[PDB]
């Protein structure tokens, strides 16, 4: 019951030699999308998301 | 209907196995290392270390490692926190031997050649930039930087002034003092126990003993305010909370789910949360609120995170803070507590549902004592949280010295002494 | 727009000396609203300053009553009539500011330099007051300024 | 005495069409050369 997944909170980066860095916990931005939030990240030195490793 | 096997070897290494029938096997090595063990002289070492998982070793070159894992089709990854590090490999049952050999070499036979390290330095900047696109990353690291003096404050990413100044000597020094046998745990899922014993015997002839230890993370009630041109302000104010393992930690977990720790219904309004239903009637709809709970070996943090507009930044915070005070004043009903407990149980059992998260859970609690804690016992403890305990947690948060970390226009955001 | 990039050059030269960065942080650490404003433009605003903001600031702060004119070699009577031209410009009073409130916070930086700088300030008196003189004497008692070279 | 140019308070950034810009103030400095070895390396920004 001690893991970050079991206690949502600080990010736990999962950077890997063969997969992207998509990770984290308690990231309260997805709930704000529905209420007015036009702001979206710009594509400055950015990478794809969803880490489509297991296609 | 198989169970798990545990063995603690004389060296101190902990082994675990859970024979399943999935045609895919996963093995993980959990090391009690992290950014909490660095010091001001070697800041940024862990971040570089987690990117070296494909460098040449004594028993395998970088070419061999990459080609071998790719031909088999398996995957290798490194996951890092402020208190632990983990290496994980996934492959098919028939190719486990080769990947275990590579994992042995990487974690045990690192070379840290000069020119390779020099080349990796550019990567560090790219990795830090892509993570900082999400504003929460920067906000929360500053929060730790403003909540502690010595430990649990060291950032998870290399400071800009240390890029290009990390040497193989620091890497070797860190490995030799922390990658120790009595500080590691090896977990397997698709593999049988005896083969794990065999490879472990290969792990029991290296390093050994115990390693250098850190110091208690002192608490400093600081504030860090950052100014930028964004239209939305991200703020987080936190107080100290006892952790871990105590029933008080459970009380804080229940408390955050009473306050709406996260969303359940897609495109919903979160009608069961006391925070969102107060902010909503205070200002316009564009905003976001939630409780924040972080647990660490020697200390814990509980607070509130909010995203709002620059003009509305002030009132929002006030409303959220007020809600907590009512809870500490004894205003509670024994019907939302049951709902909160149900939310907690569902989240736990549903998070461990995936094999990847289950492996992480076993490795995480294998280091504190090594005794596995079945979910039934976890649920039993959760159901044992009383009501006065939650009010006690609320009172402690209100009376506790607070920290803060804001990032935005900060034109109307309140200071820590005005809350 | 063409002059915008010069801002970086000026800012960098000033920050070459670490004392500039320590004070601008010090003012941002002891004041909440008014005097916390940096003398140099923040990094994110370098490319986004507009001429409308320049115009707006000028009208509201270049008022005649706020100004003074001083001459050393010139004669007084001619100074009157040369200044007569702008009497059809500006006028009245401008936009007042806000009284600087005190906070008391800290701002650490953690740079790689070997020589650490610091600062330890506290609330003092107001410019042009009897108490302000005592503080001036106080600092010079504490060896504020060096006199003899290589000594 | 109401000008900080003759005090050890804030700096006074200056600019000029022909002259260069240099800040002032009187907080401790310069006298660290005698006891110490504070080097003056040239960097990205160069001005006389």
């Amino acid at each position: 019951m001690l893991s970050v997944a079991s206690r949502s909170g600080p990010f736990a980066p999962v950077l890997s030699a063969t997969s992207r860095g998509v990770a984290g916990a308690l990231r309260p931005l997805v709930q704000a999308t529905v209420p007015a939030t036009p702001e979206q990240p710009v594509l400055d030195l950015k990478r794809p998301f969803l880490s489509r490793e297991s296609l | 209907p198989q169970d798990l096997e545990f063995t603690k070897l004389p060296n101190g290494l902990v082994i675990a196995s859970l024979e399943n029938y999935s045609p895919v096997s996963r093995i993980g090595l959990f090391i009690k290392a992290g950014s909490r063990y660095e010091d001001f002289s070697n800041l940024g070492t862990t971040h570089l270390l987690r990117l070296t998982s494909s460098l040449t070793t004594k028993g395998a070159s970088s070419f061999k490692i990459t080609r071998g894992i790719e031909a088999v089709g398996g995957k290798l990854s490194v996951t890092a926190t402020r208190e632990n590090m983990a290496y994980t490999v996934e492959c098919l049952r028939g190719d486990v031997d080769i990947l275990m050999e590579f994992l042995l070499n990487v974690t045990t036979a690192p070379e840290f050649r000069r020119w390779e390290v020099a080349d990796l330095q550019p990567q560090l900047k790219i990795d830090k930039a892509v993570a900082f696109q999400n504003p929460q990353t920067h906000v929360i690291e500053n929060l730790h930087a403003a909540a502690y003096r010595n430990a649990l404050a060291n950032p998870l990413y290399c400071p800009d002034y240390r890029i290009g100044k990390v040497t193989s000597e620091e890497l070797h020094y860190f490995v030799q003092n922390h990658f120790t046998s009595a500080r590691m745990a090896l977990i397997g899922l698709g593999v049988s126990h005896p083969v794990l014993k065999q490879v472990a015997e290969q792990f029991l002839n290296m390093r050994g003993g115990l390693g250098l230890s850190g110091a208690k993370a002192n608490y400093r009630g600081g504030e860090i305010r950052e100014q930028n041109g964004d239209s939305l302000v991200h703020a987080a104010f936190v107080a100290e909370s006892a952790v871990a393992g105590s029933a008080e930690a459970n009380a804080f977990s229940v408390l955050q789910h009473v306050l709406g720790a996260g969303p359940h219904v897609k495109r919903g309004s979160n009608t069961t949360s006391h925070l969102h239903q107060a902010v909503a009637k205070a200002t316009q709809q564009p905003f976001d609120v939630s409780a924040f709970n972080a647990s660490y070996s020697d200390s814990g943090l509980f607070g509130i995170y909010t995203i709002s507009q620059a003009t509305a930044a002030g009132d929002v915070i006030k409303a959220a803070y007020n809600q907590v005070k009512t809870i500490a004043q004894g205003n509670l009903s024994n019907t939302d507590v049951q709902a909160a407990k149900n939310k907690l149980k569902a989240g736990y059992l549903m998070s461990v549902e995936s094999s990847e998260c289950f492996l992480e859970e076993v490795g995480s609690q294998a280091l504190v004592a090594g005794s596995y804690m079945p979910p039934s016992t976890v649920l039993q403890q959760i159901d044992s949280v009383a009501n006065a305990d939650i009010i006690n947690a609320a009172k402690k948060f209100v009376s506790g010295q607070k920290s803060m970390a804001a990032s935005g226009n900060l034109g109307h955001t309140p200071f820590v002494d005005e809350l």
